[PDB]
């Protein structure tokens, strides 16, 4: 049998449901989502990390001159310094005062620590959407497998078929591009690859951590060695990897939005609670009882003993019953008014039982379905002494939720008498009207 | 790649009103502290507690 529904996309609130099929006894169903996961289809774009300047052993051309040549090397530098008389652990390198030339050479290369300390640049484009599903019905044991929110796939738990329906919202907290350092996600709009600039997030770009091409761009030039000294001195903008690990600011796992929360193996928002999540499951046949071999409940009579509109499961109901061939019977409330937190009741031929529920109305009113039958408990709730708790809400308030009998009270009056005025005050008009018409005939 | 012991900030007092959460910060190091709403607006804080 075939029981459709919308849930809410929340995750550890469980949602429940009586299946009825015409001529069996309700079956209860019980769905609760273990976690939701948001994962989009990624492309790395280029791989950012510190750089590393390699700066080949200088030319010293003693009584002569080299020239510079262009080479394939990253951001290479390559610079004749004529007039030099550098000086070693052995005396003058040179035998001539001026005639000779020192060649600088330098190039970039992406640091050892590139390998594990680097930051990935995606692209995130509309991917899949992922849940662990928790399900119990009737008798059986609590069952999950993950399924695909997405309506079509159908998943196969405990002997049940569940498809889940797609979510109502497409939202996802990731921009189409996003930088993936460490454990973190942060929503950042890098340069395009070939355009970062230095000192900048993307003055050094790899399209990845092994390849063979690497971009840099910082301000490496080249200085004169110091008078009689063998070095090669240069110049550079410090690295804008180190900068921005600095100024990385806030990252998504902490600014998403619904409580998202971020992983990376694959990145993935998980447990966003956005819109609801149409449902659809298959029970199976042998899951439900004639309702000729059922207990039969009559006489039902709901009386609220102590209730409490807090988060918890602050109500508490005592129901007098009557019935016959003693055994369980499922509870389940249909309405929104209360969560009912019992699942089932074992009923004797004849007394009372008790229930557990959570509701945020002030005057709750809510049907209460006891397999067959179905009995209406009503009460006063008190407000909650809690003012901050560490658990979410197990009820739904209302927009009327909060409205008082006594507020419902003055709204009756000031409504029923600034109506009355305006009618009363049309009234008279129309009647002296009248009058003056017979006066003139 | 290894793992590093970071340091355990001291456990902050906490104080409930109505709608009000009151945190008592009392660090040892320059400590982050960051907050956001599980609503449709994150509305994100990030600050560095230096002092009590
Ligand atoms: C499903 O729910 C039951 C009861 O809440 C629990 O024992 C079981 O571990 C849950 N399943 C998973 C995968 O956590």
């Amino acid at each position: 049998y075939e029981h459709t529904a919308v849930m809410p996309n929340k995750v550890g609130i469980p949602y429940k449901a009586l299946v009825e099929r015409p001529g069996y006894a309700p079956v209860h169903l019980q769905i609760q989502l273990v976690n939701t996961r948001i994962i989009p289809s990624t492309n790395l774009e280029y791989i950012t990390c510190k750089y590393k300047t390699k700066v080949p052993s200088p030319v010293v051309k003693c009584c002569g001159a080299t020239q510079c040549t262009s080479k394939p090397h990253p951001d290479y530098q390559c610079q004749v310094f004529s007039g030099v008389y550098p000086f070693m652990y052995g005396g003058a390198y040179c035998f001539c005062d001026t005639e000779n030339t020192q060649m600088s050479e330098a190039y970039v290369e992406r640091s050892e620590e590139c390998s594990i300390d680097h930051a990935k640049a995606y692209k995130v484009h509309t991917g899949t959407v992922q849940a662990m599903v928790n399900i119990t019905y009737g008798s059986v044991s609590w069952r999950s497998a993950d399924v695909y929110v997405n309506g079509e796939t159908p998943a196969k738990i405990g002997d049940a078929k569940l498809i889940i329906g797609p979510l109502s919202s497409a939202w996802s907290p990731f921009d189409n591009k996003v930088v993936v350092y460490g454990h973190e996600v942060y929503n950042y709009d890098f340069p395009e690859y070939g355009t970062g600039k230095a000192g900048s997030f993307g003055d050094l770009q790899s399209r990845t951590s092994t390849s063979n091409d690497l971009y840099a761009n910082t301000n490496l030039k080249l200085q004169r060695p110091q008078a009689g000294i063998v070095h090669t001195p240069f110049t550079q903008v410090p690295s804008g990897f180190e900068r921005w690990k600095k100024d990385k600011g806030a990252p998504l796992n902490d600014v998403a939005p619904f409580g998202c929360s971020i992983a990376l193996e694959p990145l993935r928002a998980e447990n966003c609670a956005v819109g609801s999540i149409p449902i659809s499951i298959d029970i199976p046949d042998a899951a439900f009882t004639r309702i000729s071999e059922t207990p039969t409940v009559s006489d039902l009579e709901c009386k609220i003993t102590e209730c409490t509109y807090a988060f918890d499961f602050g109500g508490i109901a005592t129901v007098a019953y009557k019935s016959s061939k003693a055994g369980n019977c499922p509870i389940h409330s249909p309405s929104g008014v209360a969560v009912i937190k019992e699942n089932d009741v074992t009923l004797a031929e004849s007394g009372s039982f008790t229930f557990h529920f959570s509701t945020a109305n002030i005057h709750p009113a809510f049907k209460l379905q006891v397999c067959t039958s179905a009995v209406t408990c009503k009460g006063d709730c008190k407000p909650p002494k809690d003012h901050i708790v560490d658990y979410a809400a197990q009820h739904t308030e209302s927009f009327t939720s909060a409205i008082s009998a006594t507020a419902w009270s003055w709204i009756k009056v000031l409504v029923g008498g600034t109506s009355a005025f305006i009618v009363l005050g049309l009234i008279a008009t129309a009647v002296v009207a009248l009058v003056l018409f017979f006066h003139r005939h | 790649k290894a793992k590093c012991i970071a340091t355990l900030a001291p456990e902050p007092l906490v104080e409930h009103k109505h709608r009000t959460l009151i945190l008592h910060l009392h660090p040892d190091h320059p400590t982050l502290l960051t907050t956001r709403s599980l609503g449709s607006d994150a509305n994100p804080t990030r600050q560095w507690i230096e002092r009590p």
